[PDB]
RNA sequence: AUGCCUGAAUAGGGUGAAGCCAGAGGAAACUCUGGUGGAGGCUCGCGAAUUUGGGUAUAGUAGCAAAUAUUCAAAUGAGAACUUUGAAGACUGAAGUGGGGAAAGGUUCCACGUCAACAGCAGUUGGACGUGGGUUAGUCGAUCCUAAGAGAUGGUUUCAAAGGCCUGACAGGCCACCAUCGAAAGGGAAUCCGGUUAAGAUUCCGGAACCUGGAUAUGGAUUCUUCACGGUAACGUAACUGAAUGUGGAGACGUCGGCGCGAGCCCUGGGAGGAGUUAUCUUUUCUUCUUAACAGCUUAUCACCCCGGAAUUGGUUUAUCCGGAGAUGGGGUCUUAUGGCUGGAAGAG
RNA sequence: AUUCCCACUGUCCCUAUCUACUAUCUAGCGAGGCUGUCUGAUCAGGCAUUGCGUAAGCAGUAGAGUAGCCGUUACGAUCUGCUGAGA
RNA sequence: GAACGCGCGAUACUCUUUGAACGCACAUUGCGCCCCUUGGUAUUCCAGGGGGCAAGCGU
């Protein structure tokens, strides 16, 4: 399995003429300031490597949501 | 705690490696008072150079 | 007593053999000199 | 305290097969079985290990880039870097006293 | 287990060291 | 009797050899004292002996087949001391009466029905009988390689015509040396976790990943047009052509000792759960709190490089070894073994 | 290896008792205290081939010592009384 | 002659694996090479089928 730390290349790999599933996954965990806080896990599985891209924001998981593909089956959680 | 080796080694080569010591320590004692047997480098000793054994002769 | 004595012949056999094997390489590297 | 052995064929205590236990994600004791370690790269001439060349089986070089088994410098993957400057010298030299040699022979049998 | 099956005869007559059949005498 | 090849084992307690350090006596040699160090025909539990696997040479009498401890209730069944469940008592005590393998055995594994024979009493039980079911691999082994040795060819490469390759709008040229067998413990490309059956698992299912071989396409580089650069150096790189011929490394290699580091186990504090005991005391006793192969970033003792030139000799190990053949000191390069963070991955357990 | 001295002993005078095991028949077949350890601690018990006479509990202001102040919390072995008791 | 199967051999109440036994090995259902042909995207890959492999310094 690989991370990727960019968002336009996780598209991209969303993007491609065979592409199955994207993977939305979300867990409750803190920081460590001490204040709990909600990261999201976008999965998409290339070739043959899954790639996850890992997500602390709230608003920038929402705009990559909405950016998804309109075809693209999403497994939340 | 003992090691496992220890325990390895007391429960198979114990007994015939003390066995073996005993015979050694019987044939030693046994050659100890017995005449003949003795080491290359005392033989060598015992017969001297060569020169020794002209002067032995003479 | 007799084995203190036995003890230090034996250690004046070491140190003679040494020194004896030691003035011998020198002695042989010397002619490796020239 | 929870008791594990070999995964595979061979019983017996041999360098082939060497065992490490892990606790594995059921959170049981399992064993594993580990490859031989790799071996640095020598030097051809004084045998010591060649420095920045990657340390791999002998069948993993084949699947690496030339920069990861190679150094710039003339031998680079082969000798060291003392041994071919020793090379370079003692080549200079040997050249250099064949020219003196050669020419005291010219002036040897100039007489005649 | 001195001897084992011969191809030839099928007996338990193939002895293992010495390669040899003690019943047909294979080869 | 003596061997040879490839593996396993060569442990523990005690004592305390050289060498070294600090002291005292002596002009040296040396000798004592304390420590350190961890060696042996040292000890402890002509002759004999000298661990081990695979391969390979030269009268219903004697008696009960001997391995201790059984008891209560219920179920099945025609029939229960012997079958099953629960309760009690006891045993093995990790060097097991516990879980696996090589060889060997060959269905003895699991289910259903049965007691004619067998399991030296009995039996409704079974390693018995009858009928069925069951063994899933690119990654684990064999298959490949050679070892001692064996063994074709004409005794093991020998007075053998013993074979492949290359060049060129049939001739020429190059090279030497012998088949094959022999290891499921030697060398060797690559797979992990979770779950799943009455009986199958690194083989099946789910997820995740590597290895080898092959044909090909795209991007990038190959910077004036033609096989790239940087650093004094160790060396660094996203690449960065390379025939014959000649070499080097890994494979690839005795044994022992202490020291340093990592991991698994053991020990342990707080807290979040569950269980036991409580006439009295006991913030108490038990148990869960796990993270695989693989992948990315980062992380080194040693070694090496540059500056510099050292006696008032310094550095330094548990172990006195190192320095003008370049120390101490200052600054760098490298192997990634092994830790750390992350993905796998909490969705699992 | 032998001989003398002292001490001990069922070797003996001189035997006796207990435990385990064995032997026999039947159904079938058939030639109070102590050491170590464990029940969380007391109490009460198990094991270690008998392992080798004052109860439990409570009280005292008496009590080695542990733990509060410069007349005084608390814990407390041991001792005393209920107790020739308890079994 | 042997092994495995339904007197017989996958055409089994034509002729499997062998055996003097023949491509090489062999205590293995192990390892090759050559010619034709067929299929799966196919000039390369993979697989199936058929048939085979015990010159001279002489005149
Ligand atoms: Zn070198």
């Amino acid at each position: 399995a690989r991370e990727i730390t960019d968002i336009k290349q996780f598209l991209e790999l969303t993007r491609r003429a065979d592409v199955k599933t994207a993977t939305v996954k979300i867990n409750k965990k803190l920081n460590k300031a001490g204040k709990p806080f909600r990261q999201t896990k976008f999965k998409v599985r290339g070739s043959s490597s899954l790639y996850t891209l890992v997500i602390n924001d709230a608003g920038k998981a929402k705009k990559l949501i909405q950016s998804l593909p309109p075809t693209l089956k999403v497994n939340r959680l | 705690k003992v090691s496992k080796s220890t325990k390895k080694f007391q429960s198979k080569h114990l007994k015939h490696t003390l066995d073996q010591r005993r015979k050694e320590k019987i044939q030693k004692k046994r050659i100890q008072g017995r005449r003949g047997n003795k080491t290359d480098q005392e033989k060598a000793d015992a017969a001297g150079t060569r020169e020794q054994q002209q002067l032995k002769k003479s | 007593e007799q084995e203190r004595l036995r003890k230090i012949e034996e250690r004046q056999k070491i140190r003679q053999e040494r020194k004896e094997v030691m003035e011998e390489q020198l002695k042989t590297f010397k002619e490796s000199l020239n | 305290a929870q008791r594990v052995t070999f995964r595979r064929r061979n019983p017996y205590n041999t360098r082939s097969n060497k065992i490490k236990v892990v606790k594995t994600p059921g959170g049981i004791l399992r064993a594993q079985h580990v490859k031989k370690l790799a071996t640095r790269p020598k030097c051809g001439d004084c045998g010591s290990a060649l420095q920045g060349i990657s340390t791999l089986r002998p069948r993993q070089y084949a699947t690496v880039s030339k920069t990861h088994k190679t150094v710039s410098r003339a031998y680079g993957g082969s000798r060291c870097a003392n041994c071919v400057k020793e090379r370079i010298i003692r080549a200079f030299l040997i050249e250099e006293q064949k020219i003196v040699k050669k020419v005291v022979k010219e002036q040897t049998e100039a007489a005649k | 287990k001195s001897h084992t099956l011969c191809n030839r005869c099928g007996r338990r007559s193939f002895h293992v060291q010495k390669k040899t059949c003690s019943s047909c005498g294979y080869p």
